[PDB]
């Protein structure tokens, strides 16, 4: 058993330093935004492997004060030179310039600091900064992502110059300092938001994205929004109401597989024996199933009409239609499940 | 992708899904600014480009400039009728981040397994195509035995299904966890 309890407020990051560091900012008088931007920070160097400021992020925040959810999507976007077929195989759109977005990450961060910030924007730089320098013992997650892709790691210089010790990928344990990106966070914590997208750091984005192949320009990073979204999805579950973002990400699909099961009325009697934990989890699948068909059609809905999808998707009905269509003692062919493009 | 979740002491919460793509996004660092660069563009379909056997290019997500390609993120807020966040919980590990947010839920909601035991519970995972269900090593094989009895494929995961990060509200305050499989934990007061 290992559980955490706390009286007045918690973060939950995917390393333990990170976690400190929101629930310190939160301490300080920090908004439940602050924390979250002060952990992510960190968890981009103790879980670099992950996320950083080299990606995006999608955050969904509620305000207890008005009792309103919004979302805040800071997604990569392609650039304006990308294009449909400009990838003939998986490596090219995988490895290299060409396989990179323009950067969301710090403009999610900017948005969602202006609209719930209490701490300065430099305070929640200030504890990864020291951490990026003073280096910290590898962990768990890192560690296999290190091991797994090895090989790469160990044949590109630059990133051999961080994620190794003497020429090999550091182990569990041994300690990783991130200088450059320490003196990155520190331009941005002093200059602001403004650095990466149009500012000190633009340029150098730029040529490193296209030295190794890429097409990103500096027009990309200076156009590049995050956008507020006031109206989430969001489904009713009994008496609680569920928010998440719809698409470009998988809001739809969780709202469908929740919906198709809700009408089995789940309780701990639904896995107290093997045969009812039995039959519960064939219809958990059943419902992934179902749901996965359905996913098929969405995409970005400034470039897609996913209207009318997503309004199936969450809707109660539709689900009670694809409930009934699981039979209890088989699954079926993937036709069955009618997966459409279209 | 990471998964982070927040409660503050007001109430206010943040659920949120950060992502470079891959295991270190395009494999590109610049050897001045230290940054890392995405991958992002692999989430796109193409129509040159075969993923599974058997499966199409899915149109709806083809690269046009200035669109976001899909994502398997899913970082959600369940708040209660009285206005009290109930839940704050997402997921990292690519296509099975839905999945498993969903369990997660389930787990908590339906199963009544505290937050701890919701997010170290064993998961499984299917995503239609592949014609094959994914579950963890330590799932309980009388699982397994009820879903090949139904003619499901399983087949046990290498290494482990996803990873989630996740709060519920209880009657002693703020009940906290972080997934055992990356190694994370929480902290509060
Ligand atoms: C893929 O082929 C198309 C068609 O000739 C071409 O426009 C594109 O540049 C190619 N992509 C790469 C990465 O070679
Ligand atoms: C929550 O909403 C209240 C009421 O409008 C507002 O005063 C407050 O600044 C909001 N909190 C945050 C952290 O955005
Ligand atoms: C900043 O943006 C302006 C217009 O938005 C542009 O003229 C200028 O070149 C940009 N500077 C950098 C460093 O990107
Ligand atoms: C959920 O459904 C839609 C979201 O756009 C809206 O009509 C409704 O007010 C939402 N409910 C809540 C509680 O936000
Ligand atoms: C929505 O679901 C209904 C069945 O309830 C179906 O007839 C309709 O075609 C669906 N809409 C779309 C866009 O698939
Ligand atoms: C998928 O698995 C099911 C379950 O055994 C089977 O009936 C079907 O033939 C398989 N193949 C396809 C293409 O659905
Ligand atoms: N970066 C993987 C996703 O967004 O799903
Ligand atoms: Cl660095
Ligand atoms: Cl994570
Ligand atoms: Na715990």
């Amino acid at each position: 058993p290992d559980n955490h309890v706390y009286t007045r407020a918690a973060v939950a990051a995917d390393a333990k330093q990170c976690s400190k560091i929101g629930r310190d900012a939160l301490r300080d008088g920090g908004s439940a935004v602050d924390a979250a931007i002060a952990a992510l920070l960190c968890v981009g160097l103790m879980n670099a492997h992950s996320m950083g400021i080299g990606g995006g992020l999608f955050l969904t925040i509620y305000n207890s004060t008005t009792r309103k959810a919004e979302v805040i999507n800071a997604r990569e976007v392609a650039p304006r030179l990308a294009f449909a077929t400009m990838f003939n195989s998986s490596e090219q759109s995988q490895k290299g310039g060409l396989s990179v977005a323009v950067p969301g990450e710090i403009r999610g961060y900017e948005l969602a600091h202006q609209r719930h910030g209490r701490l300065p924007w430099a305070r929640l730089f200030q504890p990864s900064i020291q951490l990026a320098r003073q280096g910290f013992p590898v962990g768990k997650g890192l560690a296999a992502a290190l091991e797994n892709k090895r090989t790469v790691i160990e044949q590109q210089p630059v990133l051999c110059e961080v994620f190794c010790r003497d020429r090999k990928v550091l182990r569990e344990g041994e300690r990783l300092t991130l200088p450059q990106l320490a003196d990155t966070y520190e331009t941005l914590a002093i200059e602001g938001a403004q650095a990466f997208y149009n500012g000190s750091l633009t340029a150098q984005i730029v040529k490193d994205i296209q030295a190794a192949g890429g097409i990103v320009t500096a027009e990309d990073l200076n156009n590049y929004r995050a956008e507020l979204i006031e109206h989430p999805l969001n489904i009713s579950l009994g008496d609680a109401v569920l928010y998440m973002p719809s698409a470009p990400l998988s809001g739809p699909v969780l709202a469908l597989i929740l919906n198709i099961l809700k009408g089995y009325n789940f309780s701990r009697e639904s896995v107290e024996s093997p045969e009812q934990k039995g039959l519960t989890y064939h219809r958990i699948v059943e419902a992934f199933r179902f749901a996965y068909a359905k996913r098929t059609l969405l995409g970005d809905p400034k470039f897609v009409d996913v209207t009318e999808v997503v309004r199936n998707m969450t809707s109660e009905f539709f689900a009670a239609q694809l409930r009934a269509q699981i039979s209890d003692d088989t699954t079926h062919p993937i036709s069955y499940y009618k997966p459409e493009f279209y | 992708t990471a998964h982070l979740s927040v409660v503050a002491e007001d109430g206010s919460a943040v659920s949120a899904t950060s992502t470079i793509n891959l295991y270190f996004g395009s494999k590109v660092r610049s050897p001045v600014s230290g940054i890392l660069f995405n991958n992002e563009m692999d989430d796109f379909s193409s129509p040159s480009i075969t993923n599974e056997f058997g499966v199409p290019p899915s149109p709806a997500n083809f690269i046009q400039p200035g669109k976001q390609p899909l994502s398997s993120m899913c970082p959600t807020i369940m708040v209660g009728q009285d206005g009290q966040v109930r839940m704050v919980v997402g997921a990292a590990g690519g296509t099975q981040i839905t999945t498993a947010t969903a369990l997660a839920i389930i787990y908590n909601l339906w199963f009544g397994y505290d937050v701890k035991r919701a997010v170290e519970e064993p998961r499984l995972h299917n995503q239609l195509l592949p014609n094959v269900t994914t579950v963890e090593r330590n799932i309980d094989q009388a699982v397994t035995a009820a879903l090949e009895t139904r003619h499901h494929h399983t087949q046990i995961a290498s290494t482990f299904i996803a990873v989630v990060q996740a709060i519920v509200r209880t009657a002693g305050g703020w009940a906290a966890a972080s997934d055992s499989r990356k190694g994370g934990e929480p902290a509060g007061y």
